[PDB]
RNA sequence: CGAGUGGCUUGCUACCUCGAUGUCGGUUCCCUCCAUCCUGCCCGUGCAGAAGCGGGCAAGGGUGAGGUUGUUCGCCUAUUAAAGGAGGUCGUGAGCUGGGUUUAGACCGUCGUGAGACAGGUCGGCUGCUAUCUACUGGGUGUGUAGGUGUCUGACAAGAACGACCGUAUAGUACGAGAGGAACUACGGUUGGUGGCCACUGGUGUACCGGUUGUUCGAGAGAGCACGUGCCGGGUAGCCACGCCACACGGGGUAAGAGCUGAACGCAUCUAAGCUCGAAACCCACUUGGAAAAGAGACACCGCCGAGGUCCCGCGUACAAGACGCGGUCGAUAGACUCGGGGUGUGCGCGUCGAGGUAACGAGACGUUAAGCCCACGAGCACUAACAGACCAA
RNA sequence: GGUCUUAAGGUAGCGUAGUACCUUGCCGCAUCAGUAGCGGCUUGCAUGAAUGGAUUAACCAGAGCUUCACUGUCCCAACGUUGGGCCCGGUGAACUGUACAUUCCAGUGCGGAGUCUGGAGACACCCAGGGGGAAGCGAAGACCCUAUGGA
RNA sequence: GCGAAAGCCAAGGCCUGUCGGGAGCAACCAACGUUAGGGAAUUCGGCAAGUUAGUCCCGUACCUUCGGAAGAAGGGAUGCC
RNA sequence: CGUGGAAGUCUGUUAGAGUUGGUGUCCUACAAUACCCUCUCGUGAUCUAUGUGUAGGGGUGAAAGGCCCAUCGAGUCCGGCA
C-alpha cells in the first residue's frame, strides 16, 4: 500500500473487541484478520492504525451484529511516532467499515481520526469531522 | 511547541501527544506529566510546574 | 503437520566467540575509481544525540520538510599515518614486501610500538618501485595510529594502530600520493577522506556480554505456559535427534555474546565538524564533554562509549551521495532525564 | 493391458532385543529429501487481454493464525505470494506435557449360572538419576613451529543475510466490439528473517524522593517491623523491545529453454566439433572465523645484558575461574570535595490563618522554601590512594 | 405374519444417553469458524420401571459447556528481588567401572558399531554449559507365550 | 479487631531450624515483584496466576420440598479534625 | 413486631481433624510417603489421650480385597527344609 508517513506499533491482535466509529448500527467489532499480512509461527496477527482489517460485529443492531465485514483502522491506544519524532496516542481503538472500493458503509464518523488514516484512505477522510 | 500540562518547553524531536475522546489534543514534554495528569491532578496546584510559578 | 519457522538466529556471524583485537580489522576495500587518497578514517564513540534535519531525498513526498534523525556522536580527531606499506603478488596470494616509515612521530607512540630509531626510506621505497617495475606489485596500504591523548574522555594515551588501504588512479600515483601524505608526519583529517552527506561502513567490536544463554544469544523461545512451570524456563527443547548420534554445531547453545567485529554497512555522515556543538548537557553519560573534531553518524554504531570505530567508504551502497544536509537542530538535552 | 521406482500406509515373516532400547498425539531445537504449494527462469494452450489450465528446470528462501476433536488424520473460518508433502529409532520423555492407549477404584450397555469378559463407552488414577566417556557451544593452560613489539597474509571454514508482498508513475495505456485490462522500467512502503544500538517512545529500576495505614521507641522530631519494598504515587543510570539504525547492484559459468554457425546426410538440422544467450538455483561479490595451514606463514622496527613480559598497585570499553583492556606522579585510574547535569515535589522549626471550643486543644491552609532529601553520570580538582618493591627473559 | 421359540413380547416414561455401532446422525441455538455444549427429532447396533423408571429444590475440592470480570497462559519477552549456581578455607560421600577408548561419514556384521572395512578428521591437558550418543545409569519384563509352576 | 484472626510489641526464651569467606554476584535453576498495547489468541482443560474482598445502606431474578435460592445480581457509603 | 435460640445449619488456618489442585519443591530426600501454597470439615454418624477387647483361613472392615507394627487376594517368627 502506500505509505503512511508514520511508524505504527501494532495495537491489535486477531480476537480484539475495538470500537465501529461509524453511524453503520454497527457498535463493537472483533478483528478476524489484517489485509496483507502474512506472519510467522506462534506469532498472533496484529493489526495497527491504517490497516485494512477483516472484522465480524460483536455488538450492535440485530442485521449488522454476526455479519463479516471489512473496515479500516482509524483509532489506536498505543502510540505511533511521527517523522517529527513526536508520538502520537489515542484515547480508545477504532475502526470504520468500509466496502469493495474501500468507502466507507456509514455517512458519519464519530469521534477523531489521524492525518494518516486520511491521506491513504480518501473517502473516509472526506467523511471525517475531525483530523488530529 | 510548549507542554500542554506543565508548562516548560518541549524539546523538538521528544513528547507525547495525546488525543483525547472529543478531539481535544494535549501535547505532554514527559511522562512524568502524562502520569500526573491521569491522577487528576491540575498543574497549577504542583509547585514544580512551570504554570503554577 | 508442525508448521515451518526460520531458524534461531543468524550462522553468518560464526564462531560467536571473543574478538581477538578490539581494533576493528576491515575485510574488504573499495573500488579504484577518482582520485588518490585513503580508504578509510577512524574515532572514539562518545554517545547519541538527535537532529532535525531537511529531507534531501529527491523521490520521498517530505522533500523538504523537518525530520528528526537519530545520531550517533563520534569524536574524530586527526589520526598519523606513520608509514607505508607494499603488497607483492605471490601465488599464494598476497605477502608484505616492505615499509617505508619517518622520522617525525608521536610523543606516546612508543607505549604500543617499538620505535623506529634507524631506518632506510630510501632502500624500501626503491624495492617497491622496482616490484612496480616487475608488475608484481599487489597493494598500497598505510599504517595509520589514533591520538587518544586529543580525546580527553577516553582513559587510554596508548594508540590504536591500524592499516588502511589507499585507492585511486594508477598505481604510481598512489604510490606517490601515499609517501607524500607519510613523509611530511602523516597528518590527515576525517576532511580529507570523508564529505558530509556520504555513506560509510563503520566497524566496530560489539558491546561485551560476557556469557548469556540460547534465549538471548540465538533468539529462542522461553518455554511456554506449564512448560515454564516445571524446572525448565530458558532452555532449549533437545540438542538434536537421535541420529545423527552427535551435537550439531548449528543448535543453539550458550556461550561468548557481545565483543565480536561487526561491519555495519550503509551509516550516512550527517555532518563533520569540530567544537561543541553536540554536546549533551551534564556531559554524556560514562564518557564525558566533547569539544573538537567529531562526526554525526546517522543511527546506531557498534561498540559502547569509549570504543574505537573505523571508517570506511561504503564498498555497496544503496543511494546515490546527496551532500551537505540542512542540519536545523542539533538536540544538547541532558540524556539523564 | 503391460513395465517399473519408492519404502510414507497396510499386510506378511519371526532375523535382532523379553537379567527392559519407556507409548500415541502435542511441543521445543537441529539437519535433510524432491515426487515443487509459492517465489525465479521457461515450453504448450481449446495462448487477444486479464485470469487460468498443463508441462519443464529448480530445494535459495518461504509455506503462517485460528474453531470442534487427546487425536495423527480430517472438517471448518478468516487471512496469504503460498498457506506442499516426506526422512532423521513413525528425529526429539538422562527436554517438556500426560489429553488418548494400557494396572489397581467405579458406573452403563452387551455377554456369562458365576467368578468375570469386551479390539464397547465413561469419571478418577505417579513421570527416578549428583555426566565417567563421547559430541557440540563458549572459556583457559601448555607444548610444537624456534628473543620481542606492532601490523598483516589466507589455506580452509560459516551465512539466507537476505526472502516475499503491497502501492504509485507507466496507464484506464497495449490488447479487446465491449466488458475488462497488462508489461519493461523508476520509485515509496509493508512483512518475515538477520546483525547492532538506546538520542526518541515504552518496560524495569526491593538506587532514590514523596504520600499513607497498623504497631513499637512517651508526644514531637526521627525511626524499626508488616518477606525478603507494608501499601500507594513518581522515577535517574544501566539493561532492554513494544523503540531506533543497517542488510545491493553487478560480474562469471550453467539447467530448462531461445538461438547462431555447421557436418555427418550436397539439402535440412540449436549439436556431433565450435558459439551467442539464459533461473530466486552454482561461483565471485559482501559479512564472520581463521598461523597448529607439520610447506606450522609474511613485513617493519626493537633487542640478545638486555627489548619485551610477569608480579604488584588504581580501575574497567572486559569478565563465572582463567582470559581481555586501561592508568600508575613525565599521572586525572579510583575515592573525598565543589560545581554541572539529573530524581522527587516544597523539609525541621517559627509566624499568620483555621471549623469550633471558656479554656485547654485543634485536622488542616499559607509563608519562609524551584524548598528539604537523593544520584550507579560529567567537569574541576593531586587532598587521599595508584606507594614500595620483586621476578623472568634470547 | 395379517402365530413361532422358550412363559410373556416392552406398558409410564426416558432416549444419539457416562447406554447409539453406524456417527462429527438430521434440524436449531452459539461462534468468523464449535467431532464440544444445550434444545428438538429419535426406527433404541444393544433404553425402561426397587437388576427400580422418570423427575427434582437444596448440597458438592465430582464430569462437560457458555457469558461478564481479570490477568505475562499466550503474542514476546524484559528488568528486578532473595537463595543457589562461580571463585577461596574447612568438611567430605554415592551411583558406576570386561578391556581398550580423540572421533566423524559410509559400509559390513545376529538385520540398531567409539573398537570390524574404506575413507575423512584428529597436538596434549583443564574450566563452565545444556544433556545428542554410549540402543547411558537404575530393576533376572509388569505385556505375550511357555512350565504336566504357585496362589 | 468480631475474634484464642492478621500485623506490631511485652514478660520469658533465643541468635543452635548451627559451616564460613569472595565476585553488581555471568549462563542456568528455585521462590518471587513489576511489565506497554492486546486480553485465553495459551492449553486436553484458564493448569498457574490473577480478579473480588471487611462493614453499613439501598436493592435482589428463575426455580423451590416454602426451609431455601441469597452475601443472588446490581448500586452507594467508608479517613481525619 | 418482638422474644426465643433450634440445626449430622452457614462463614471461619480458634483449637483440632482431613487431604483437592499445583501433576510445584524433593526424588543417592530433612523424610523407606517429607516441604510449601491452595483446598475440605470444624456441636457432631465430630476430634482426641489413656486403659481395655477381637488373632491368622482367623479378626476388623460406612466394602477400597481396606487394615491387623515400613509385612496382606491370607501377618510375623522358627520349624517341616538341604
Ligand atoms: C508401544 O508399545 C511398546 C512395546 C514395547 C516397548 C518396550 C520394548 N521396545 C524395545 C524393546 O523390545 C523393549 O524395550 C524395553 C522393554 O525397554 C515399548 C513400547
Ligand atoms: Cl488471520
Ligand atoms: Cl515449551
Ligand atoms: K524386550
Ligand atoms: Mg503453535
Ligand atoms: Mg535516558
Ligand atoms: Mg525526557
Ligand atoms: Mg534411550
Ligand atoms: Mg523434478
Ligand atoms: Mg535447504
Ligand atoms: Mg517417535
Ligand atoms: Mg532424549
Ligand atoms: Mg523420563
Ligand atoms: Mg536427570
Ligand atoms: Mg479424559
Ligand atoms: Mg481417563
Ligand atoms: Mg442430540
Ligand atoms: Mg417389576
Ligand atoms: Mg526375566
Ligand atoms: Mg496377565
Ligand atoms: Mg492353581
Ligand atoms: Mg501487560
Ligand atoms: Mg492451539
Ligand atoms: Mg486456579
Ligand atoms: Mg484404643
Ligand atoms: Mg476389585
Ligand atoms: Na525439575
Ligand atoms: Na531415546
Ligand atoms: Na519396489
Ligand atoms: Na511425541
Ligand atoms: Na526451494
Ligand atoms: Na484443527
Ligand atoms: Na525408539
Ligand atoms: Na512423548
Ligand atoms: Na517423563
Ligand atoms: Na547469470
Ligand atoms: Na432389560
Ligand atoms: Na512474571
Ligand atoms: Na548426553
Ligand atoms: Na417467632
Ligand atoms: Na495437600
Ligand atoms: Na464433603
Ligand atoms: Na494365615
Ligand atoms: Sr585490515
Ligand atoms: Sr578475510
Ligand atoms: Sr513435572
Ligand atoms: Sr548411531
Ligand atoms: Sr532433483
Ligand atoms: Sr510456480
Ligand atoms: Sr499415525
Ligand atoms: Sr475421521
Ligand atoms: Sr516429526
Ligand atoms: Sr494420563
Ligand atoms: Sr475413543
Ligand atoms: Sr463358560
Ligand atoms: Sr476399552
Ligand atoms: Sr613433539
Ligand atoms: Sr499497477
Ligand atoms: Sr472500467
Ligand atoms: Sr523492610
Ligand atoms: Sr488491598
Ligand atoms: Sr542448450
Ligand atoms: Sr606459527
Ligand atoms: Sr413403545
Ligand atoms: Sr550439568
Ligand atoms: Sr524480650
Ligand atoms: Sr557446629
Ligand atoms: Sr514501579
Ligand atoms: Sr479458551
Ligand atoms: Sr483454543
Ligand atoms: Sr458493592
Ligand atoms: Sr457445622
Ligand atoms: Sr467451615
Ligand atoms: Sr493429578
Ligand atoms: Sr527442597
Ligand atoms: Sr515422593
Ligand atoms: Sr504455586
Ligand atoms: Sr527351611
Amino acid at each position: 500500500m502506500e505509505a503512511l508517513g508514520a511508524d505504527v506499533t501494532q495495537g491489535l491482535e486477531k480476537g480484539s473487541l475495538i470500537t465501529c466509529a461509524d453511524n453503520t448500527g454497527a457498535r463493537e467489532l472483533k478483528v478476524i484478520s489484517v489485509h496483507g499480512y502474512s506472519g510467522t509461527k506462534n506469532r498472533h496477527p496484529k493489526a495497527g492504525l491504517g490497516d485494512k482489517i477483516t472484522v465480524s460485529v460483536t455488538k450492535g443492531t440485530p442485521e449488522m451484529r454476526r455479519q463479516v465485514l471489512e473496515a479500516v483502522v482509524v483509532r489506536q491506544r498505543k502510540p505511533i511516532r511521527r517523522p517529527d519524532g513526536t508520538r502520537v496516542k489515542f484515547e480508545d481503538n477504532a475502526a470504520v467499515i468500509v466496502d469493495e472500493n474501500e468507502d466507507p458503509r456509514g455517512t458519519e464518523l464519530k469521534g477523531p481520526i489521524a492525518r494518516e488514516v486520511a491521506q491513504r484512505f480518501g473517502s473516509v477522510a472526506s467523511a471525517a469531522t475531525m483530523i488530529v | 511547541r510548549e507542554c500542554d500540562y506543565c508548562g516548560t518547553d518541549i524539546e523538538p524531536g521528544t513528547g507525547t501527544m495525546f488525543v483525547h475522546k472529543d478531539g481535544a489534543t494535549t501535547h505532554f514534554c514527559s511522562s512524568k506529566c502524562e502520569n500526573n495528569a491521569d491522577l487528576g491532578r491540575e498543574a497549577r496546584n504542583l509547585e514544580w510546574t512551570d504554570t503554577a510559578r | 503437520p508442525q508448521p515451518s519457522r526460520p531458524r534461531k538466529g543468524s550462522l553468518g556471524f560464526g564462531p560467536r566467540k571473543r574478538s581477538t583485537s578490539e581494533t576493528p580489522r576491515f575485510n574488504s576495500w573499495p573500488s579504484d575509481d577518482g582520485q588518490p587518497g585513503v580508504q578509510g578514517f577512524a574515532g572514539y564513540k562518545a554517545g547519541m544525540t538527535h537532529v532535525v534535519l531537511v529531507n534531501d531525498e529527491p523521490n520521498s513526498p517530505r522533500e523538504g520538510m523537518e525530520e528528526t534523525v537519530p545520531v550517533t556522536v563520534i569524536e574524530t580527531p586527526p589520526m598519523r599515518a606513520v608509514a607505508l606499506r607494499a603488497y607483492e603478488d605471490t601465488p599464494y596470494g598476497q605477502r608484505p614486501l616492505t615499509e617505508v616509515w619517518t622520522d617525525e612521530f608521536h610523543s606516546e607512540l612508543d607505549r604500543t610500538l617499538d620505535v623506529p630509531e634507524d631506518h632506510d626510506p630510501d632502500a624500501a621505497e626503491e624495492q617497491i618501485r622496482d616490484a612496480h617495475e616487475a608488475g608484481d606489485l599487489g597493494d598500497l596500504r598505510l599504517i595509520t595510529h589514533t591520538v587518544p591523548d586529543a580525546v580527553p574522555s577516553v582513559p587510554k594515551k596508548k594508540p590504536d594502530v591500524m592499516e588502511t588501504r589507499v585507492g585511486g588512479g594508477s598505481v604510481s600515483d598512489r604510490l606517490d600520493h601515499a609517501l607524500d601524505i607519510v613523509e611530511d608526519g602523516g597528518e590527515h583529517a576525517m576532511n580529507d577522506i570523508f564529505r558530509a552527506g556520504e555513506y560509510a561502513d563503520v566497524a566496530g567490536v560489539t558491546k561485551g556480554k560476557g556469557t548469556q544463554g540460547p534465549v538471548k544469544r540465538w533468539g529462542v523461545q522461553k518455554r511456554k505456559g506449564k512448560h515454564a512451570r516445571q524446572g525448565w524456563r530458558r532452555r532449549i527443547g533437545n540438542l538434536g535427534p537421535w541420529n545423527p548420534s552427535r551435537v550439531r554445531s548449528t543448535v543453539p547453545q550458550q556461550g561468548q555474546t557481545g565483543y565480536h567485529q561487526r561491519t555495519e554497512l550503509n551509516k550516512r555522515l550527517i555532518d563533520i565538524g569540530e567544537g561543541d556543538e553536540p554536546t549533551v548537557d551534564g556531559g554524556f553519560v560514562n564518557y564525558g564533554e566533547v569539544d573538537g573534531p567529531y562526526t554525526l553518524v546517522k543511527g546506531s554504531v557498534p561498540g559502547p562509549d569509549k570504543r574505537l570505530v573505523r571508517f570506511r567508504p561504503a564498498v555497496r551502497p544503496n543511494d546515490q551521495p546527496r551532500l551537505d544536509p540542512e542540519v536545523r537542530y542539533v538536540s544538547n538535552e541532558s540524556n539523564q532525564g
